[PDB]
């Protein structure tokens, strides 16, 4: 079977307890999104809502002791993506072996199929780069800088 | 010419024109109106 560890009960009542904004110890079905992508399980909305989740916000409330019946399904799944699967794809832009990919070509894939992003954070995935013009971002510092996050080791 | 930008949105327009018909002004043929600037100016402009 599978069951909590004290330390992992520690990781869920401590985000459980930042989400009670209310003063009642509850969270929102749709809260339910972040609140595991912050316990660290990373799913789609699809993976949510399987679990009783929402898109509109306002509709059921759940306790930690419903929670919990929750994390504790959701820690089962085993697909959840390595770098290299993210390469193989990425490499399919190709048309002459760089591995580079053209500004207005790659905001348009982030935005058209999938879950999806805006506009908005396309302009924010923009960001980091700065003086390169007519206009090439490159695969390799791309995919490695989405694995190691916010803070690789600069950080802004 | 319409011009668009680096990413995505509009960047300007460049238009040419070919003739006018600055002949017409004399007399116009039959039932035609001349430029539309004009009736617009008479109708709508105040006293002063």
């Amino acid at each position: 079977m599978a069951d909590l560890k004290a330390a992992e009960v520690e990781k869920a009542r401590e985000h459980f307890e930042i989400y009670d904004w209310e003063g009642e110890g509850k969270i929102d079905a749709r809260d339910l999104g972040d609140l595991l992508r912050s316990l660290d399980c990373k799913p789609t909305l699809a993976m949510v809502k399987k679990n009783g989740g929402s898109d509109k916000r306002g509709e059921k409330k759940l306790t930690l002791e419903e929670f919990l019946p929750i994390f504790s399904q959701i820690k089962k799944e085993k697909e959840v993506g390595t770098l290299e699967d993210f390469m193989e794809g990425l490499k399919v832009y190709d048309k002459a072996e760089n591995g580079t990919m053209l500004a207005a070509e790659l905001a348009h894939v982030l935005l058209s199929l999938g879950e999806r992003l805006t506009d908005i954070e396309c302009e924010e995935i923009m960001r980091v780069c700065d003086e390169d013009d007519d206009g090439f971002l490159k695969y390799e510092p791309f995919v490695k800088t989405i694995i190691a996050g916010p803070f690789p080791d600069e950080g802004k | 010419r319409i011009h668009f930008g680096p990413m995505g949105k509009l960047a300007g327009a460049d238009i040419e024109t070919y003739l006018l018909e600055k002949a017409r002004v004399i007399s116009q043929q039959t039932l035609e109106r001349s430029y539309h600037i004009f009736y617009q100016l008479m109708s709508g402009g105040i006293e002063n």
